[PDB]
This record gives structure tokens, C-alpha cells and sequence, in this order.
């Protein structure tokens, strides 16, 4: 019928069974624990023993405790009521609003959608970031990748992409938090209640998003399957409902790391540099479930933390085959102070072809690639020469190229809480010819930084007008200034007579609810009969 | 055989007193399997599919046969999985025959020296780093750089060549997709249908979504499909794409099966499992069938390291390298074929003699250009025996640019590179580029292309017309 | 040879019993002739099979859990990290020399608990609750769960409180928060202890001003620091008075591994109490790489599989829940805070080091301290172009926040033109002036070790280089001109800006006049 935990090694525990062993990728439950604990079996030991992975911390499992079989894979409650809910890996409410108002639980482990039901019709997903929509154009229902180091600006692109595409769609979306910080988790909960994507009250059914959160605090059972828990509710809305759902998964690398933290612990030799031996079927099984079929559409948005901007590690080097549109973030362009710091060379999508979009889109983005590759091949030699002997034919594809690295920049709506400048929702054909102009020489007349953090071709000519005036401004130093006391300025002590009286009490309020109990001077132990005794005094 | 321990797509079975090494077994729940290693007490069995169906104590039946794939002409146009089943949704594969995927390569006396050339449409491949019918050439590169593009534009060129070439010497395509997405192959099944190449192509696509040994077996079965076109005497093109993922396949099973790890945790014999693949495609001699087989493996590097362990093997067993760098790809030379890094072993020994007297200088003039390539970012001029060569190199960049999915016929790219090195070049400025590239290939009469494909070489009864035809380059857009 | 053959072996098929009648008669005199050589059968207790070096392997113990404190028979405390099939691997707190093959192991049943509360303010324990400061046991304290998971998503709010460090190199250049996880990653001997101790002495001399609801108490966790350095910092905390509002858990390098492994964990167990009861808490996890080496010692004796640099698999999860339990709660649980300082020493410049890539991805902002910048006069040697934060505005002083954009972006161009000094250009009055500006900005932003200067003096001190008042002053003597800018101005204007908090035009008129009233000694 049921079995017992026989062995605990950190975050993997071993359950023995007396006949009819559970199928692989089923769910187990322990009774008498603090929280409900789900064990997901990964391999059979051989001696009537499954080997598990732990959805929460194992600190507390006694050897021999009762383990029941649910006989079935992990079931999350899918449904239309799940919108506006912050969801766990194992189906829990962690936003503390009752149970999940949904039915028809579904197995979150399945096979990939087959080869026959594959979509090849491609639609350009216009986002609103001038480096995305020109250079690496995303695909509707396709894949969106995001690499970059820890501190280059990956996650602030993701919520910016939510404000771009997940608001102006009307349908449903899903934010799949896989092992990121709670800070960028909790802040996104506030900036979707205020932006109205997630609602509270009796309007829970008209919302647009579910949040599946497997953040960094959980042990790697939960950080390894929150990718699948966020995935299957997106694949539930695809096949049953037909709506296009946007999957915003964060830190796909943390999905592959959470596998790799216990993959050695299940009895496997480490692979290349120390990552997991089975990363191919782990990630390849993850990715090809995220597609768009004949029945519906899933537009995957993937953020990946890469360690120290090195793309030779095999845990992101399997991901490059698995992403059509890739927005590779360079720390160098952020060290230039340019946001978004999207690489003009490393970030290249699959929509970029004149056989689909049109020659007017493909030629300027290729024209961007000529002027920016040669700018990289010349900024090595500009430090030996200083750009003074080039005979005025290589001083044209440089001066525009120093401008075009600023013309990838844009103030963000989600970032204006800490940058001050208001964000732009930029369209496509207005800036393609705008990108085309500064490549051609129509805007050679302008200075350097007028291109920085702007939008259309109207705002670049109007940053120079303000900039040109500001070189005519601050041309005075004499008198009639703020520094005199004649106009409105009080004396220095009459500021001080409006200060509010701040009380200091020196005892700080620390003995009001703290139950200042006593602790034992001698360590308390148990006896063989189990009752509490002090230590029997003998070595 | 009963299963003791099963996990991660690896089932360790007990029993099976007569199972063979590499024998294809079958489980209870319809999923097949192969036993790779056979130990004293338990036998290790790798699993071709999902592994969450087998409990402990299930049963395995031996089929008594080493793993085989259905080979033959009925596979043409179908999209199969690597084990030998179709996934296209077009029902079964009829007019086929099953044959063993594991045999030995052709020996010494089976071989004949590769002399006649394969033509692959990309002029940067055909003229600079050429490829013979029955030859091994590695499309190495970065990712997002066009290794699939050099593969598929060769395939579309064969369909652009097979319609005007007789029945025997028609080059059939088996592009084997290893580790690509299940949605990328959907684009590739579209491009072979829309162009019409699906009369000639067999798309073996073991994805990233299936289990480990399917990605391991997809090159052997795909080369076993290439075995059928060899001993029938036809000519065949076999392409493995992203063979590094097949190395990720042979890594993933070896460490799961507790075989001893070697360099970068790959097994030691992974060089042998790459060689018996790539030594299977060759040119059989005129006593044993006369057919050929040319293999185009693909290795995806990381940042251009050609000394990584997996690339170290394939460069050693194959002949040359078509190095496709990502950085110079945005420098407009399409494909980014680093001629100083990309060599083929045969050189001019196996090239069509309409190119031989002009590729025999083209690797010499590009040698003069790459030795002087640091000067193009300098305005201060040298003696103009350098700077004319810098423009002889510059109009030999855009001389080699190839539009995507558009292979050009073989005798057209012969006279086009004849129109740059001989000196009928675009001396006027690069404001007008669009009528300086296409003018040679469109404004001459099409009698001259008919002659060059018949005789094999620019005879001296043609150069006076050919110098005259390039002289009246029209360019009506000036 | 299967288990059904084993269950068939449970059915007796002996067909004769011509031994069992007699071997049952000579069994009991045999076991009672050799009775002295029998240790008793032990079920809910434990007894040691193998012991060594901090990992002791104990037979039995059917009652224990993972993470239960056990007590050996000599009084030594222990911890059950993994539980194998027949035995339980027990990690040993302290020296392990007293344990033999055959000694008793007593289960205490509880999860490991170190005493928490405000009575510990002024005490230095180790990671186990035992006092080393020579002031006896802890009074008015209580035990708490050190293995507790972090506060959830519904429990947190957006951070607002800036957490002034008292350092102009920090508060102007890297915005810190009160619930922000700030990493100090550098080389060895480069000022990492300098930046952390500058924050606490500032937070003590700004603790006797703020009214009960921004009072940031500090716990400084010493992992592997030698015991003279522990007496050094106790001497530093006492001789300014900071020890009144300072707890310090101090795991030396001459202690065992798991006392160093638990000391940041017990270090945050104190500071969760300051977060739970509404106050603000400072925590510094000093030498957090050396705590991870203290993790690597235990596992590699524990027959556990190694990975990158022979560190185990789950070492990301170690530093994750060590730095996720520091937070800023919502209004519904007091509104308390915790702000985090982990210290990671690079292996002389490996940012791709295995511990580094974990802790740079967990934490919110990082502060690079190269050994390059430490000898160019820049002390503390903060890297500006490589240091990022998250929350930006509403994480600095708000009057500083407007002038910080004038400070950061001019520093952004200056780091690009500083390496272009190989030609002697100084062209068009801009390639010299941004060199003239940013060099004085570097000579602005140096300070002294152990000199906590409040932000209100720094919002004036940041104004001296952003405006004029320094456009005629050399690159040699700004470090003795800044103090005369501090001294000769009216000492009442600093209080009213910290009272205001923002640069109003009502106060902007005074701040332009008073910096020409001062006369600079750089000449
Ligand atoms: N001649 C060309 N002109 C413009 N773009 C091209 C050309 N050739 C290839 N590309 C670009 O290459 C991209 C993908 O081609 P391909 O799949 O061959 O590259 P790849 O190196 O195989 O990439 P991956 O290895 O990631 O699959 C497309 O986005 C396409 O825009
Ligand atoms: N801001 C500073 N100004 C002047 N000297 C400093 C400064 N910071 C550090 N030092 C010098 O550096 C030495 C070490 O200081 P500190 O312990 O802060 O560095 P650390 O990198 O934390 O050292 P460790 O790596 O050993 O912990 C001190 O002896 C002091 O002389
Ligand atoms: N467009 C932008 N505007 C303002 N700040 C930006 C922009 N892009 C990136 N940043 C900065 O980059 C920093 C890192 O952001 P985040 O996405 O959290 O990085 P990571 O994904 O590496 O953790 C943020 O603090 C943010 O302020
Ligand atoms: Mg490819
Ligand atoms: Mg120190």
C-alpha cells in the first residue's frame, strides 16, 4: 500500500516500498511534517526503493516516517480563477487568499507537442524598444531569449516587456518566477496591482496573469519544477481556451542549476565543468513544450543569467540552439552608460530576413551591422592613432557610429522610478526610417549625446534644440542671482525655528512583547524510552 | 529480462542470458531500447523515449537484432525519427527495407580517388574551399552564424542542379537534424517543399525534445540512409547538423552508464564513435558500385576556439574546415569564410576546370589581401601597388556575398569571379552598388553558360567572346 | 536471485530440525559466557562506529531527523546532516578528540537554536550561543529556529529607507537600501572590513538621533577571522561606544567547520528578531567565502559528490537562503527591515570564481574593490563603472539624489578618457576639462579609515565639486581643503538640510554663498 522514508541525504530522500513501486515522476506525501511536502521520484535505486527530490526543506524527516502514494504526477489546479494568484510549484496559494478558485487538476509532467502540430507562420512582435524592433525582431508565438551578466539589466527588460506586450494584448499571460530574488518578485506584485493586471476584490476573474513563483529561498526541488508549473498552466490556456498566452519566465539558468545541484546527489557523475550530465533532456524537454501549435499560441519570454559574460559554459550554450530571438546583454554597453545595453552583434533574431518582413527593414538593420562591426574593428585602432589620418572617408562611418550606439537607448516606463526621464512606447516604421536617416547622413548635423535616451526622429532633433540652447544658457556670472538675500531669502537661523520636535527616549522600546524566558544551563537530552532527561554524567 | 533499477532514461536489467552488444530490445510499454554495456550481473539498457513508464520489475523482450532503420527510396520527402519511425503524420514508410545501422566503413580497395567535384551553390564554398563528390568537409562555426545556411543552400542548389542533369549523377540529400528544435524542422520541411526539394530530401530530425540515444543514433541511421544511395551507385549528400549535440548525446549516456570519463568528462571512445560515423561516406570504386557519398558534419564552437576537444576530433578525422566566424559575419562577407583559417585538403585537385585557372589565383590574391587587411582602416596611402590590391581585395569581399536561400547555378559563379580578378571591376563609386554586382550575371547572353557546362573548361575559343561580353557591362542605373 | 526468492526463503522448507533443539539450548550459555564483550542493543540512542576530524558516523538513532542537535557523552554538541541507511553521519561542533569507537550519542530532539533577543546587545558569542566575551551567560534572551525559510512574497514591501553608510564613496555612488542585499566583493587586504565597519560606527552615532523607528542595530559575523582580529574589533567597538548596539558572532579559524558553517546562519537568527519587532537591522556576513570553505570541509569528509572547484552541488542554496531571510517586511508585520553585507574575497581577480558567480547573482548591488585602485590614492577603493544597484532613486539622500546624476554621468565619460593619455592631446577645452573634472572627483572622493561622516555633511561635500568652488584648486591638496570647507561654513546649515532632506530652492541660495565664503588652502 504505502511506504516509509528510509534514507535522508540533504535535499534528496529515499523511500522504500512494499510492492507496486510508484511510477517515475509521481508525487509523494509525508504526514506529520510542518508543511505539506511533495517528493518527486527521479530514479529507482533497485531494492524496492525510489529516489526523490524535495519541494521544501527536508530538515525534520525522521527515518521511517509514513509516506503515502498519490500514484500520479504533480497536480496543480489550472483554470480561469488562477489569474491574479501567486502560485507555488505544488499548487498552493502563497498570496493568502483562500484556496485556488479552480478545478480540473492536470499533470504538470507530459510529453512535448508533436511534429505534426507545429506552426510555421511568423508574425513580427513589435515591442517598443528601438534596439529590439529594428535589430532582433521578436516572433508572435515564438521564443524570446535574454542573456547577460548579473547586473547588466535583464530583469528590468522583462517587466518593461510586460508593460510593452503583456498589457496591450488583452488576453492572458503568466509570470513564471524560477529562482530569482524576492525583491524583483515582490516589487512586480505591487506594480501589477497598481497597473491593474492583477486585481483584488470580486473582480478576480477579469485579470490577465498568474504568478508562478519558485524564488531563490526554496530548495532545488522547487526551483527545478516551477518552470514546469508555470509552463503547464500556460499550456492549459492554449489547448482548452485557444487564447494567446505570454509566458514570462525568469532565470531559465536557475532551472538548469536547480537540476544540477542535486544531479550529482542522485548518483550521477558530473558532466563538463561541473554542470549536470543530463542537461540536454532537461532543457530540451523544457523548451520544445514551449511552442505554438495549430490550436493556440504561446509566446515564450525567457530571461537567462549567464555567469560573468562567458558564453562557453555548456549550461547557456545549450540554450542558444533553443531560442529564435535572442537579446544578448553586454556589460560593456552598460559600462558606456547606455540602457538598454543590447549587443548589436551578439543579439540576432530569426525574423531578420528580407523574405518575410520586407527589404526596408532588413537593409537598415544590416546597414546597422556594417557600421557597428567596423566601429568595433576601429575602436581598437583609435587608441593608437586618434582618428586623424583616415583621409575623411573612414571618419563618416565612425561619427555616425558614435551616434547610433546612443540611438539604441530608451527611457523605460518601469525604470523611470529611478532614472527620472519618462518612458516611450516606440512604434516600428517611424524609427526604421529614423534609424535609416542617421545611417545615411541626414542627421550628421547633430552633436553626440542628443541621441541618448530618445524615441522617434522628432525627439532627437529636439534634444539638440534644448542642448543647443543650453550651450547658450549659463553664459552669465555677475549679479542678480539666487545667492543674494534681497528677494525672498530668510536668515540662516530662521530656517531652524520651523523644525519639528524630535523625541529621544534612550531605552529604545525592546521589552514590550519579548517573552524574556530562561534557557537551560545544562543540555537537555532524551533517554532510550524517549522522555526528556538531563545528560547522564559519564563519558 | 527483469529490471532492477531504472532512471534518467537508463534501465539496468537483470537476466537476458543471450543479448548481444548493441542489440535493440523492447520493453513492455511499447518503448524500445538498446543494451550498450553488458556487465556481469546486470545489463545496462539505454531507452529510446520517455522513461516514466517503466517500474521496477517490468519485463524486456529481446528482438534478436542489432538496431536497424528502414532504408530506401520511399523515405524521400518523409520526416522520420532517428530510430526509423515517421513523425510527419504521413502514415508509414513503404517501398523501404530495413538494414543494420552498424557496419564497418569501406576499406582501401573499395576507394577510388575523388576527382569529379560536388557543387554547393555558395560560391565562397565552391571556388575558395572546394568540395568533391565523396569528400568530408566540416562546416564549423559559432551559433547564429549560418552553418545551417551553408548546409541548406547546398541542398537547394542540388534541386537547382538535379533538374538538368541525367538520372545517374543526381545528388540526393539527407540533412540529418540533431539537436534542433521541433519548430525549426517545421521551417525546414517548409523550405524543402516550397522550393520543391522534397522530391530529393529525407529529413531525419531527432530533436532536443526526445531522449538521449535518439540524438546519438540519428547520425548513424542518417548515414545508414546514405548507405542506400551508395551501393545503388547514385551520388548522395549527407549532412549532419550540430554534431556537437550528438557529442552531448554520447556524453549524456556515458556518464549515466558509469563508463569511465575522459577529457571534458566525455568518454574516451567518443573519437571512435565520431570516426566510424564520418568514415562511412566516401567514393566507392568502379568495381564495387561506382557511387559516392559526401558528408558535411557541423560543429558549433563557443567563441572560435578550434582547439576544443570535440572540435579537435572532427577536424582530425575530416579533411578541411569551413570556418564560419560570427564577428566577420557582420562585416558583410557572406558567408564569413575566413580563407586564412578555412582550408580544404584537396584544394585544386578536385575542382571543375572552369574554376581551376581562376581559383588558382583567387587564393593567391586573397592571400595578398589578408596579409594587408589592417591597412583598409588607414587613409594615408602606400605605393598603390598595395592600395589597388586593397581594392582588389575589397571588390573580392562583395564578389563573394551570397543571398540567403538563393543558390546560383554553377557555371554562373565561374564567370562572375572571372569578372573581378581579371580586372573588369567596379571602378566607379559604391553609391551605385546594386547594378555593379548583378550586371555580369544578368546582362550577358545565355549561350555562354551552355558552353561552359559542356566542355568543362574555358577553351580559347570562348575567351574572346567572354572578354567582349564583360566589356559591354551595361549598368543602366548610373 | 530475486526478492520473491527471498520471500520464498521466508517460508521454511527445512524438512528436518536435528540442530534447532540443541542450538537453542547452547545459545544462552554462550552469550552469557561472553556477556562482558557485549554492548547493549541501542535503538533511540546512538553509538559511534567511526569518528574523525568533525564528522562522526553513528549507528542506530531511529528517532533523529536532519538537523537535530545531538549531544555526545562528553558534553560535545553535534548535528545530523545526512542520515544514511544503517548509520547517521553526525557533524561535530568543536574539537572532536574525546569521542571513541563505542561512546554514547544522545539526541536532544530540537532543531539547533542559538539564543536571540535584545539582551544579547553587547555580547560576543560563537555560532552556538556560548559566550566568549567573559561576561557570563546570556540573560533576557530566547531560542529561535535558525533553519527558518525566508519571508514570503505577501510579507514584503517596496524598500524606501536609504541606509546611510556615512561614506561618500558609498552613499553617492552606489545607492544602498534598508532591505537591499549589498555585496562587498574584492581582493584580500583591500578594505572590505573597512567599508563594513564604517557603516556601523556611522549607524551608532546616528542611532542617538533617530526616533526609535529608523534605529538600525548591527550584528557583525566573524567567520574564520583570527582571534586577535576579533579582539581588535571588540576593542574598536568598545572605544567608540558602538558595542552597546552591536552583537558579534565570531567563528575563528581554529574552531571546527560546522561552528563556522552555522555562524552566519546563527548570525541572521539574531537579526530576524530585530526585523520581526519593527526595528531595522544591520548584518555583515564577513568572509562569506571562508564560510563556504567551511561548508566544503564538511561535505568532502561526508562522502558527498563534489563539483566546481570541489565545492558541492547545493552551495548556491546555502548562500541563497542565507541571503533571502534578510528583507523589508510589509506594514502588516511591524515594517521591520534587514540589510545585508556579504563579503567575498576574489582569488586575486576571478570574477568567474565559483562562489563569486553565485553571490554576485543573489545580491542586489555589488562594490568592487580592486588592489589596483587601493594604491592610486583612492581609499576606499570603490570601482565606479562596475558597481550597480537596483532601486536607484528613493535609495539615496533625496537632495543627494538630484546631484548624483551630475556626479555619475561626468564620472562615466572620465573613465573613458583616463586611458587616452598616451598622446598629449588636451584638445578643444573638453578632453582636458573632463580630465580636470574627474581627477578632482577622485581626489574629492577619498576619505580616512574609521571616520564616519554623516550624509548631511556629504551632501554639502558633494556640492563642492559639482558646482564651482573647486575650478581653481590643484589635484594635490583637495584632501586638506575639504575639511576647511567643512569647518569654516556655518555648522547650523548641516542640520537644516538633514531636517529638510531635499535640495529646495529655499535652501539652495545659502549653499552657493557659503562655499565662496570659505577660502581653500590648496595653493
Ligand atoms: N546571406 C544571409 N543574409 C542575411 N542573413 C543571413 C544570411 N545567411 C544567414 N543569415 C542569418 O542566419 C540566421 C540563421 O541561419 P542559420 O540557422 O544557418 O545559422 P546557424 O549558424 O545555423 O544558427 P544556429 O547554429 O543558432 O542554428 C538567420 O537569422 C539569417 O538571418
Ligand atoms: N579606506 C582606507 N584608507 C586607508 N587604509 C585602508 C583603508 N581601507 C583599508 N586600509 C588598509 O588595509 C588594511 C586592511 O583593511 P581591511 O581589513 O578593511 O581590508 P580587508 O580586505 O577586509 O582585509 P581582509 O581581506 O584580511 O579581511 C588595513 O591595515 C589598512 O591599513
Ligand atoms: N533602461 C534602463 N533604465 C534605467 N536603469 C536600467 C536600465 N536598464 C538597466 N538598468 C539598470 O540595470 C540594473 C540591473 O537590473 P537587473 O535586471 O536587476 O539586472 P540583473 O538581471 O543582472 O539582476 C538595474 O539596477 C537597473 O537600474
Ligand atoms: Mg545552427
Ligand atoms: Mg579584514
Amino acid at each position: 500500500d504505502a511506504g516509509y522514508v528510509s534514507q535522508v541525504i540533504g535535499p534528496v530522500v529515499d523511500v522504500r516500498f512494499d510492492g507496486e513501486l510508484p511510477s517515475i515522476l509521481s508525487s509523494l506525501e509525508v504526514e506529520g511534517h510542518s508543511v505539506r511536502l511533495v517528493l518527486e521520484v527521479a530514479q529507482h535505486m533497485g531494492d524496492n526503493t525510489v529516489r526523490c527530490i524535495a519541494m521544501d526543506s527536508t530538515d525534520g524527516l525522521v527515518r521511517g516516517q509514513k509516506v503515502v502514494d498519490t500514484g500520479s504526477p504533480i497536480k496543480v489546479p489550472v483554470g480561469r480563477g488562477t489569474l491574479g494568484r501567486i502560485m507555488n510549484v505544488i499548487g498552493e496559494p502563497v498570496d493568502e487568499q483562500g484556496p485556488i478558485d479552480a478545478a480540473d487538476i492536470w499533470s504538470i509532467h507530459r510529453e512535448a507537442p508533436e511534429f505534426t502540430e507545429q506552426s510555421t507562420e511568423q508574425e513580427i512582435l513589435v515591442t517598443g524598444i528601438k534596439v529590439v524592433d529594428l535589430l532582433a525582431p521578436y516572433q508572435r508565438g515564438g521564443k524570446i531569449g535574454l542573456f547577460g551578466g548579473a547586473g547588466v539589466g535583464k530583469t528590468v527588460l522583462i517587466m518593461e516587456l510586460i508593460n510593452n506586450v503583456a498589457k496591450a494584448h488583452g488576453g492572458f499571460s503568466v509570470f513564471a518566477g524560477v529562482g530569482e530574488r524576492t525583491r524583483e518578485g515582490n516589487d512586480l506584485y505591487r506594480e501589477m496591482i497598481e497597473s491593474g493586471v492583477i486585481k483584488l476584490g470580486a473582480e478576480r476573474g477579469n485579470s490577465k496573469c498568474t504568478l508562478v513563483y519558485g524564488q531563490m529561498n526554496e530548495p532545488p526541488g522547487a526551483r527545478a519544477r516551477v518552470a514546469l508549473t508555470g509552463l503547464t498552466v500556460a499550456e492549459y490556456f492554449r489547448d482548452i481556451e485557444g487564447q494567446d498566452v505570454l509566458l514570462f519566465v525568469d532565470n531559465i539558468f536557475r532551472f538548469t542549476q536547480a537540476n544540477s545541484e542535486v544531479s550529482a546527489l542522485l548518483g550521477r557523475i558530473p558532466s563538463a565543468v561541473g554542470y549536470q550530465p543530463t542537461l540536454a533532456t532537461d532543457l530540451g524537454g523544457l523548451q520544445e513544450r514551449i511552442t505554438t501549435t495549430t490550436k493556440g499560441s504561446i509566446t515564450s519570454v525567457q530571461a537567462v543569467y549567464v555567469p560573468a559574460d562567458d558564453l562557453t559554459d555548456p549550461a547557456p550554450a545549450t540554450t542558444f540552439a533553443h531560442l529564435d530571438a535572442t537579446t544578448v546583454l553586454s556589460r560593456s554597453i552598460a559600462e558606456l552608460g547606455i540602457y538598454p545595453a543590447v549587443d548589436p552583434l551578439d543579439s540576432t533574431s530569426r525574423m531578420l530576413n528580407p523574405n518575410v518582413i520586407g527589404a526596408e527593414h532588413y537593409n537598415v538593420a544590416r546597414g546597422v551591422q556594417k557600421v557597428l562591426q567596423d566601429y568595433k574593428n576601429l575602436q581598437d585602432i583609435i587608441a593608437i592613432l586618434g582618428m586623424d589620418e583616415l583621409s575623411e572617408e573612414d571618419k563618416l562611418t565612425v561619427a555616425r557610429a558614435r551616434k547610433i550606439q546612443r540611438f539604441l537607448s530608451q527611457p523605460f516606463q518601469v525604470a523611470e522610478v529611478f532614472t527620472g526621464t519618462p518612458g516611450k512606447y516606440v512604434d516600428l516604421a517611424d524609427t526604421i526610417s529614423g534609424f535609416q536617416g542617421v545611417l545615411t547622413g541626414k542627421y550628421d548635423d547633430l552633436p553626440e549625446m542628443a541621441f541618448y535616451m530618445v524615441g522617434d526622429i522628432k525627439e532627437v532633433k529636439e534634444k539638440a534644440d534644448k542642448m543647443a540652447k543650453d550651450i547658450a544658457s549659463r553664459k552669465e556670472a555677475d549679479n542678480k542671482k539666487v545667492s543674494e538675500e534681497l528677494k525672498d531669502i530668510p536668515s540662516l537661523d530662521k530656517l531652524v525655528s520651523e523644525i519639528k520636535e524630535v523625541v529621544i527616549e534612550e531605552d529604545d522600546g525592546l521589552e514590550e512583547d519579548f517573552k524574556a524566558e530562561a534557557l537551560s544551563s545544562e543540555t537537555v537530552v532524551l533517554n532510550e524510552e524517549g522522555k526528556s532527561v538531563p545528560l547522564p554524567k559519564k563519558n | 529480462g527483469r529490471v532492477l533499477s531504472v532512471g534518467d532514461g537508463i534501465a539496468r536489467v537483470y537476466g537476458l542470458k543471450s543479448v548481444q552488444a548493441g542489440e535493440l530490445v523492447c520493453f513492455d510499454s511499447g518503448v524500445k531500447g538498446m543494451a550498450l554495456n553488458l556487465q556481469a550481473d546486470h545489463v545496462g539498457v539505454v531507452v529510446f523515449g520517455n522513461d516514466s513508464v517503466i517500474h521496477q520489475g517490468d519485463l524486456v523482450y529481446r528482438t534478436g537484432q542489432i538496431v536497424n532503420v528502414p532504408i530506401g527510396p520511399g523515405t524521400l520527402g518523409r520526416v522520420t525519427d532517428g530510430l526509423g519511425q515517421p513523425i510527419d503524420g504521413k502514415g508509414p514508410l513503404t517501398n523501404v527495407r530495413s538494414s543494420l545501422v552498424e557496419v564497418k566503413a569501406p576499406g582501401i580497395i573499395a576507394r577510388q580517388s575523388v576527382r569529379e567535384p560536388l557543387f554547393t551553390g555558395v560560391k565562397a564554398v565552391d571556388a575558395l574551399v572546394p568540395i568533391g563528390r565523396g569528400q568530408r568537409e566540416l562546416i564549423i562555426g559559432d551559433r547564429q552564424t549560418g552553418k545551417t545556411a551553408v548546409a541548406i543552400d547546398a541542398i537547394i542548389h542540388q534541386k537547382n542542379c538535379n533538374e538538368q542533369v541525367p538520372k545517374a549523377q543526381r545528388v540526393y540529400c539527407v540533412y540529418v537534424a540533431v539537436g534542433q528544435k521541433r519548430s525549426t524542422v517545421a521551417q525546414l520541411v517548409k523550405l524543402f517543399t516550397q522550393t520543391g526539394a522534397m522530391r530529393y530530401t529525407i529529413m531525419v530530425s531527432a530533436t532536443a525534445s526526445d531522449a538521449a540515444p535518439l540524438q546519438f543514433l540519428a547520425p548513424y541511421s542518417g548515414c545508414a540512409m546514405a548507405e542506400y544511395f551508395r551501393d545503388t551507385g547514385k551520388h548522395g549528400l549527407i549532412i549532419y547538423d550540430d554534431l556537437s549535440k550528438q557529442s552531448v548525446a554520447y556524453r549524456q549516456m556515458s556518464l549515466l552508464l558509469r563508463r569511465p570519463p575522459g577529457r571534458e568528462a566525455f568518454p574516451g571512445d567518443v573519437f571512435y564513435l565520431h570516426s566510424r560515423l564520418l568514415e562511412r561516406a566516401a567514393k566507392l570504386s568502379k568495381e564495387l558500385g561506382g557511387g559516392s557519398l559526401t558528408a558535411f558534419p557541423v560543429i558549433e564552437t563557443q567563441a572560435g576556439d578550434v582547439s576544443a576537444y570535440i572540435a579537435t576530433n572532427v577536424i582530425s578525422i575530416t579533411d578541411g574546415q569551413i570556418f564560419l566566424e560570427t564577428e566577420l559575419f557582420y562585416k558583410g562577407i557572406r558567408p564569413a569564410l575566413n580563407v586564412g583559417l578555412s582550408v580544404s585538403r584537396v584544394g585544386s585537385a578536385a575542382q571543375f576546370p572552369g574554376m581551376k585557372q581562376v581559383a588558382g589565383t583567387l587564393k593567391l590574391e586573397l592571400a595578398q589581401y589578408r596579409e594587408v587587411a589592417a591597412f583598409a582602416q588607414f587613409g594615408s596611402d602606400l605605393d598603390a601597388a598595395t592600395q589597388y590590391v586593397l581594392e582588389r581585395g575589397a571588390r573580392l569581399t562583395e564578389m563573394l556575398k551570397q543571398k540567403q536561400f538563393a543558390p546560383i547555378p554553377i557555371e554562373r559563379q565561374t564567370v562572375a569571379v572571372y569578372a573581378a580578378t581579371k580586372g573588369f571591376l567596379d571602378k566607379v563609386r559604391v553609391q551605385d552598388i546594386v547594378a555593379a554586382e548583378e550586371a555580369v550575371i544578368s546582362q550577358v547572353n545565355p549561350a555562354v553558360f551552355k558552353i561552359l557546362k559542356a566542355n568543362g573548361k574555358i577553351t580559347p575559343a570562348l575567351d574572346a567572346h567572354l572578354k567582349a561580353e564583360l566589356r559591354k557591362v551595361k549598368l543602366p542605373g548610373a
